[PDB]
RNA sequence: GAGCGUUAAUCAUAAUGGUUUAAAGGAUCCGUAGAAUGAAUUAUAUAUUAUAAUUUAGAGUUAAUAAAAUUAAUUAAAGAAUU
RNA sequence: GGAUUAAAACUAGAGUAGCGAAACGGAUUCGAUACCCGUGUAGUUCUAGUAGUAAACUAUGAAUACAAUUAUUUAUAUAUAUAUAUAUAAAUAAUAAAUGAAAAUGAAAGUAUUCCACCUGAAGAGUACGUUAGCAAUAAUGAAACUCAAAACAAUAGACGG
RNA sequence: AAUAUGAAUUAAUGCGAAGUUGAAAUACAGUUACCGUAGGGGAACCUGCGGUGGGCUUAUAAAUAUCUUAAAUAUUCUUACA
């Protein structure tokens, strides 16, 4: 909701629609690719990768990712 | 400027001093048996005996 | 008081060079070339500049519609040959500086990139294309030759049907325009990035810096630049289909396969005696029509240069282009029609092709003279901060789509391994998409590998053979 | 919250540990992070265009661009108070995305309230696979609903077959009525034809409602009786 | 940087500006004058209901 | 106006703290010269003329008709999670103006506190106004000019 | 933590840092100048490897808050010449060092 | 808590950053909806497969 | 304060020690005559019989001077020399008499710090 | 150290200050002096100032349109209750 | 410098129900010059003046430029598929940053600029003396000596609370 | 007339010990404290009038909730299907 906006995210926002802020997916894709390359690098280097998520329903995804 | 050359001679001008290499050369001509030893510019004071 | 022809700006540790001649489609004159050549030497000495970005302020209309040859034509008509030779010494010297530049240069080919524009991008390992890219070398219609080191680049970077410079000769002799994704798949563009994403990419390029005690000239930093661009690449359009079908790729590979002493007539014979599919036969007639509306002298000169600058080092290939350009503006033997054709098309707007008069077949000696330095006219390329030469680009291969010769090498090696295993198309795709570090996940890499295996390899049992 | 520095500089703090010797062994992530630098600017960025309607943000119309008189009959000869206030904030406020289709959608469901009762699935399948030719209303892959009408209306106005949006909207509405009538008949007839060949059904929709109402009306009977007995005793007081 | 910071109005531009500004002031005066007369007319129509004798 | 310049110096500090990429300042000759020096010295990414609503995309001649609505738009730079332009303060203040001869400017650039002005620090820019032109103190010393020490930027 | 040091002997320029009630004014010094500062700052400089420094503490002289303020000042109030050069796209030359160079 | 411990321990972190979340607290933010299991599992799946490819490339170089 | 208020006088107060022996008139010591020898009680938490003396200085000022050392031979009309220095626990005694000067003899049998008690060096 | 101590004195030792709550905002506003401070462009001069011309962003004047019925002073009334 | 300035107080003339310093009584109490009760004078009211003092407080002088959000009202304007929607200001509330001894402040107690008032340990003391003003009570101005190494604020943990 | 000195005479105040008469203040301090002002009283203090919070923001519910294929179908799924 735009009422809950943390203005430090301003540069990621594409706009507001139906009372919520729309995230810019063009930036999400670029950030996602960079983050993915980091995971691949650490995995290929033998590092320990921990997946943390404590919202209900996330366990199945978290367990398979690990 | 990022690509401007600045060397010892330029630094010497900024600090208003003779180049450091010149100082070394002038310090090597101080020995009594060294080359360049010269002292005559002061022989210009009238003296009477 | 007037807007500078080229604008230079700082982007954090990146230095942005922007072509600023919108009314001329960013055409390159001696002033622009000289300014860029001088400013790049300074950036090479600087220790605060990590990379350079060559873009246009007119995107998506054009990046560079080509060198300003219309002005060079007026010089020839006025016998201002010194002015003309200055225009080519500046441009070719800038193309040589970009080719040998030790810091990453990233060209945004967001628009028409024809002629001089190709020289601004073809020599950089990071030449980014967009949906608006329109790569072409339309010199045969103006009576000139393929300049800006395109006779050294195209025969070494094209990906498909370029084993013997067949595709390179097709683009240089026909002046075909390639658009966006097709330029990326052919090897004309190292990367394919949507125009909308160029602003974000530029900002990221300015923010990245060599880590620890590595200079921006190290191979490590070049890898970083490649990865940064890849984060902004997006998947190709779903409907997109490569421009040239295997049958059309078979016509080019056969009809433009000459020997070390081939001639344009040999190509005309193949295009006139081609046999195969109906599409291939019809395609060969289209090429024959086009190649018969070009300058008979330019086609022969282009073939000569391609057969000469495809096995020589960069400096000798760029120098040979300066000699040819000077030996054409000053038409001592009335063997070319560069000046008259240039006025017919550019200075004067005429859709019809210039009626050609020099329709003879120049001898090997005549071609040698036109492409060799005259002992009376001393011309030399301006000195750059690198002053190095080499026969192979030091970075182009790592960061573009693989060529048909690199895929063949892996099939032959794998097929001749002690493992005694079978080479399978699936194994080929995996080896190029998920193995090589610099090519991991490269856009349209599996599609290209399948085009090569379907046209070059023979599938017997569970193995692949290089027909 | 303050812009944090220590999360994005892990590589630089780690390099100080390694150079000094406080950390003997390079971490596995160290090389990976060095090759992929984090973004550390965290700046607010201006915007000069609304992506939805293409409206330009940050443009001031000068008095020289308003030579003719206004709706009041007066010429503009000087900047007004609004023109003299700095508007930098508009460059940074996320633009409100608007669409003409939103106006038609509100109209359609105001004219056809019961179309709301047809359940809609908001879970997407794959937006990128939609290959629709809006020359016709029906499409393979999507239901016939209010959105079918809106997209048909946009195609008509885009192809310039109709000029006014109202005329294109009415044309699309009738195409929608025809398709809705053919489906209402296919279902009625299919039920009738099945019963004529010996199809049997346990519970009809009407029967389902009666059973549910009975369950509620039974609990209501008990409570009414209980609360009509507490009142009688409490009132006796 | 070379561009002049301000360009003074040409004498012609000042003439057209004065015409528009005089027109703006004159139109507002006229519109207020006509509004007052229209209120005086609507008061005449009802003065037959008012008592002065 | 030195008051206007003080307002601009404080404004740039405020913008740096929140890390806005683009901001506007009053459109005057002094402001333009001040901003241009910062741009050439690498403190500002961009410098564009514009209006109250934003930078102009195409040239818009400035006249008395629109002078009241003109603004200068400057782009701030941030690298490695730090603002490049962290502080901006006046030396010569409206209520106490400081004029120094070239000899005293050389002492200020040499580590000597002159008239309570702390000496020039590494990587700091001190601007001087001479005959209504703004230049770096080192440039004024090169031209043998005496002038008012206006401000220091770091 | 690592603290930037100019020539591994002093700080980059001068520092005016406020840590709670402590006003710290630290000035860089010439080689061979020594440590001429509050005794608390002296010990920190010794451990950190700062050899030349001048400074004065105003307002609160609470030892605890001087020590923490000093550490914070050495990290948050300093900028290396390299960091300034890269941020501004300019070359910064140490004139004294160039004067004694080849 | 976990993010602050990661900072203290110099552990690089990746996180999904929604419009109400502080970006600077993580090394590599991913702007995106963190409330939907579909959006989270889509982003997690992409990161997980990227890790898988890295693991497969490490096990492959050991074989050859 | 503003710049103009400083021009009008506003400024930091000056720090300079103030005189604690005003009756001496900025002299190292002054001669006097003992008016009456007295014994005073220290202020708490101290307990003792502190020997003091009222003295009329040659400038007419009458002061109370502490007699240091163990045992004294000071009487009324004895000529004494008074120096600065207060007796902390005795309020109002702001001066000291000098042992070994005038009619006040040095401390009898003093061995240490003799110069402070007018005791000559034993042979 | 042929001085040492002590007393009397001078300099230094924090304003690279403060005033909601610790010393410290004047009851309030109006306004004189201010050797206090203060817009824009251009041209001169002997130059951060002066002068001239020009400008409208501060500060004002008038009107139009809409809105509001408060605050002062004065006069004329009402109300419940109390004794 | 000028003007205005609660309550009490004073000058003159009216008014005086109720309330109510004082005074006189009744209670309470060991005592009760009090708290509670009675009778109740000045005063509280009006007119014409004097006086210029309050915890006269937001314990926070005025002006200007500027800086990240949300919520809620108000105002103006805009639009329409007419009742909402979109804008721009103001007010208030909660905050980011920043500031701060902290409590907290939050568009200032932030970032800056300009002008005024004021402060420089406690106590002595807002006293003494003088002066000015006032019918008067008083108001303004405003010290020094002596003495001491104290004195004060925010916050912390306790103890205690009819 | 001023300055200085002494001065009959007379005013204010500090510290020291040290009792006495009450219990005014700090908790709801047992009558909320304090500010201005007036009257009264052995003494602190008491009383009237207005003001302030540096005392009461210490602020915390009159409760009640709903229908579509429960599974041969969702729940399984490991780069597969398409
Ligand atoms: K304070
Ligand atoms: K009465
Ligand atoms: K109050
Ligand atoms: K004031
Ligand atoms: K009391
Ligand atoms: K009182
Ligand atoms: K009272
Ligand atoms: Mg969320
Ligand atoms: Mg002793
Ligand atoms: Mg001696
Ligand atoms: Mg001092
Ligand atoms: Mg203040
Ligand atoms: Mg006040
Ligand atoms: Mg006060
Ligand atoms: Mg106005
Ligand atoms: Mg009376
Ligand atoms: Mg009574
Ligand atoms: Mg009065
Ligand atoms: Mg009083
Ligand atoms: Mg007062
Ligand atoms: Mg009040
Ligand atoms: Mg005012
Ligand atoms: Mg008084
Ligand atoms: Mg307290
Ligand atoms: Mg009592
Ligand atoms: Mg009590
Ligand atoms: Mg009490
Ligand atoms: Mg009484
Ligand atoms: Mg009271
Ligand atoms: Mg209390
Ligand atoms: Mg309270």
């Amino acid at each position: 909701s735009t009422s809950l906006w943390r203005s430090s995210t301003q540069s990621y926002i594409y706009g507001e629609y139906k009372g919520i802020h729309i995230i810019d997916l063009n930036q999400t894709l670029s950030y996602l690719k960079r983050a993915a390359k980091v995971v691949e690098g650490v995995s290929e280097s033998g590092g320990i990768i921990l997946f943390l998520g404590t919202r209900q329903g996330q366990k199945r995804g978290l367990e398979e990712a690990a | 400027a990022e690509s401007e050359p600045f060397g010892p001679v330029d630094a010497a001008h900024v600090l208003e001093l003779e180049p450091a290499v010149e100082t070394l050369r002038n310090l090597s001509t101080v020995g009594e048996h060294s080359s360049g030893h010269q002292q005559s510019t002061n022989k210009n004071t009238k003296v009477i005996y | 008081t007037d807007a500078p022809p080229v604008l230079f700006t700082v982007q954090d540790t990146a230095r942005v060079i922007t072509l600023n001649r919108p009314k001329k489609l960013n055409a390159l004159n001696a002033e622009m070339s000289e300014s860029m050549f001088k400013t790049l030497n300074e950036y090479a000495k600087s220790d605060t500049t990590n990379l350079v970005i060559l873009k246009s302020s007119n995107r998506p209309r054009s990046f560079c519609a080509g060198g300003d040859v219309a002005t060079v034509a007026i010089f020839n008509f006025n016998k201002e040959f010194a002015k003309s030779i200055k225009f080519f010494t500046d441009e070719y010297s800038l193309n040589f500086q970009i080719a040998t530049y030790l810091k990453p240069i990233v060209t945004f080919m967001d628009g028409i990139t024809m002629g001089g524009g190709v020289g601004l991008s073809i020599h950089t390992p990071f030449r980014i294309a967009t949906e608006n890219t329109k790569w072409a070398m339309p010199e045969m219609d103006i009576g000139f030759f393929p300049d800006v080191g395109s006779t050294f680049a195209l025969p070494r970077i094209v990906t498909l049907a370029n084993s013997n410079s067949q595709m390179a000769l097709y683009l240089c002799l026909t002046g075909e325009v390639v658009t966006g994704a097709d330029a990326y798949m052919l090897g004309l563009a190292s990367h394919y990035v949507s125009s909308e994403n160029l602003d974000a990419l530029q900002k990221r390029l300015g923010e990245i810096s060599p880590p620890f005690n590595n200079d921006p000239q190290s191979a490590y930093f070049f890898g970083m630049v490649n990865e940064s661009i890849d984060e902004f690449v997006s998947p190709l359009p779903k409907d997109y289909v490569f421009k040239y079908s295997n049958e059309k790729l078979n016509v080019i590979e056969a009809c433009f396969n000459l020997s070390k002493n081939g001639t344009i007539e040999d190509i005309m014979n193949n295009l006139r005696q081609y046999e195969g599919s109906a599409e291939g036969k019809a395609f060969a007639q289209e090429i024959k029509t086009k190649l018969l509306t070009k300058s008979p002298s330019s086609l022969q000169i282009a073939l000569r240069l391609v057969q000469e600058n495809s096995r020589d080092h960069i400096e000798s290939a760029i120098k040979r282009d300066l000699y040819t350009a000077a030996n054409m503006c000053m038409n001592q033997d009335s063997l070319v029609e560069f000046s008259e054709a240039t006025k017919h098309k550019l200075i004067d707007k005429q859709r019809v092709p210039y009626p050609w008069t020099k329709k003879e077949q120049l001898f090997v000696s005549q071609l040698t003279s036109i492409t060799s330095p005259k002992p009376s006219l001393p011309m030399s390329l301006l000195r750059n901060t690198s002053n190095v030469t080499w026969t192979q680009y030091p970075y182009h291969s790592k960061y573009q789509l693989p060529t048909e010769q690199e895929i063949a090498a892996y099939i032959e090696k794998r097929t001749n391994d002690d493992t005694g295993a079978k080479v399978t198309e699936r194994e080929v795709l995996n080896h190029f998409a998920n193995v090589i570090p610099s090519r991991r996940g490269k856009l349209g890499i599996q599609s290209l590998c399948k085009i090569v295996c379907e046209r070059k390899c023979e599938e017997v049992n569970d193995g692949l053979r290089w027909k | 919250m303050k812009i944090q520095t220590n999360a994005v500089n892990v590589l630089q703090r780690t390099s100080a540990y390694l150079k000094s010797g406080l950390l003997k062994e390079t971490p596995a992530w160290y090389n990976v992070v060095a090759s992929i630098p984090p973004s550390t600017k965290f700046t607010r960025e201006p915007r000069f265009k609304n992506p939805s309607n293409g409206h330009i943000i940050g443009k001031l119309v000068d008095v020289t661009e308003q030579p003719h008189a206004n709706n009041k009959g007066l010429y503009k000869t000087r900047p007004n108070s609004s023109d003299k206030r700095v508007g930098v904030k508009r460059l940074y406020r996320p633009p409100k995305l608007t669409y003409v289709e939103d106006r038609l959608r509100s109209l359609f469901y105001k004219q056809h309230p019961w179309e709301l009762s047809r359940p809609k699935i908001l879970v997407e399948n794959e937006i990128g696979d939609e290959n629709y030719d809006w020359s016709h209303m029906l499409q393979i892959g999507r239901p016939l609903d209010g959105e079918s009408v809106i997209q048909r209306t946009m195609y008509l106005i885009k192809t310039k077959q109709y000029g006014d949006m109202v005329e294109a909207y009415d044309h699309a509405r009738y195409e929608f009525y025809a398709l809705r009538m053919q489906e209402e008949t296919e279902q009625q007839v299919a039920l009738e034809e099945a019963e004529m060949f010996g199809s049997l059904f346990g519970v009809s929709a009407i029967e389902h409602g009666i059973q549910k109402e009975q369950e509620v009306l039974d609990v209501w009977e008990k409570k009414v009786v209980e609360e009509t007995e507490l009142m009688a005793a409490r009132t006796s007081n | 940087m070379s561009q002049p910071l301000l360009r003074n109005r040409s004498p012609e531009e000042s003439e057209l500006l004065k015409l528009k500004r005089n027109y703006n002031r004159s139109l507002l005066n006229f519109q207020a004058h006509k509004k007052k007369l229209n209120e005086l007319l609507n008061l005449y129509h009802v003065a037959n209901e008012f008592i002065v004798t | 106006s030195l008051v206007k310049l003080a307002n601009t110096c404080a404004h740039l500090q405020n913008c740096s703290k929140v890390r806005v990429a683009l901001t506007s300042i009053p459109y005057t000759k002094l402001q333009l010269q001040f901003a241009y020096n910062l741009y050439q010295q690498g403190f500002l990414s961009s410098l564009q003329k514009g209006s109250t609503m934003g930078p102009d995309k195409d040239f818009v001649e400035v006249t008395p008709d629109n002078i009241s609505t003109r603004r200068l738009w400057v782009g701030l730079k941030y690298r490695d999670n730090k603002p490049v332009l962290s502080s901006c303060k006046l030396i010569s203040k409206p209520n106490s103006r400081i004029h120094l001869p070239m000899e005293d400017m050389k002492k200020l650039c040499s580590g000597v506190t002159i008239r309570n002005i702390k000496p020039l620090q590494p990587g700091e820019l001190i601007l001087v106004r001479a005959h209504n032109n703004i230049m770096d103190i080192n440039e004024a010393i090169s031209k043998k000019l005496d002038g008012e020490v206006l401000c220091r930027v770091k | 933590k690592e603290i930037p040091r100019y020539e591994n002997r002093t700080i980059y320029g001068d520092i005016d840092f406020r840590y709670h009630g402590v006003k710290l004014h630290l000035r860089s010094a010439k080689p061979g100048f020594g440590l001429r500062v509050n005794h608390v700052i002296f010990e920190i400089c010794e451990c950190a490897g700062i050899k030349d420094l001048s400074g004065k503490v105003y307002k609160s002289r609470n030892d605890m808050n001087i020590a923490k303020g000093t550490i914070e000042a050495f990290t948050k109030a300093q900028k290396t010449l390299d960091e300034v050069a890269l941020g501004r796209g300019k070359k910064l030359v140490d004139v004294r060092k160039v004067y004694y160079s080849s | 808590n976990a993010l602050l411990e990661a900072i203290k321990s110099r552990v690089p972190t990746i996180a999904i950053i929604d419009t109400d979340s502080e970006p600077s607290l993580v090394t590599y933010p991913i702007p995106g909806n963190d409330d939907s299991l579909r959006s989270v599992n889509f982003l997690l799946g992409v990161l997980a497969r990227a890790g898988q490819r890295g693991l497969q490339n490490r096990l492959a170089r050991n074989n050859e | 304060a503003t710049l103009n208020q400083i021009k009008r006088g506003s400024g930091p107060p000056r720090r300079k020690k103030i005189s604690t022996a005003p009756q001496l008139d900025q002299c190292p010591q002054r001669k006097g005559v003992v008016l009456r020898v007295m014994v005073l009680k220290p202020k708490k938490p101290n307990s003792a019989q502190r020997k003091a003396c009222r003295v009329r200085l040659t400038n007419g000022n009458v002061v109370s001077a502490y007699i240091p050392g163990e045992g004294h031979d000071a009487q009324e009309h004895s000529i004494v020399y008074v120096r600065g220095g207060r007796c902390q626990d005795l309020p109002g005694v702001k001066y000291h008499v000098i042992r070994g000067a005038g009619d006040l003899s040095g401390v009898v049998n003093r061995i240490s710090s003799r110069s402070k008690y007018g005791a000559k060096k034993p042979s």
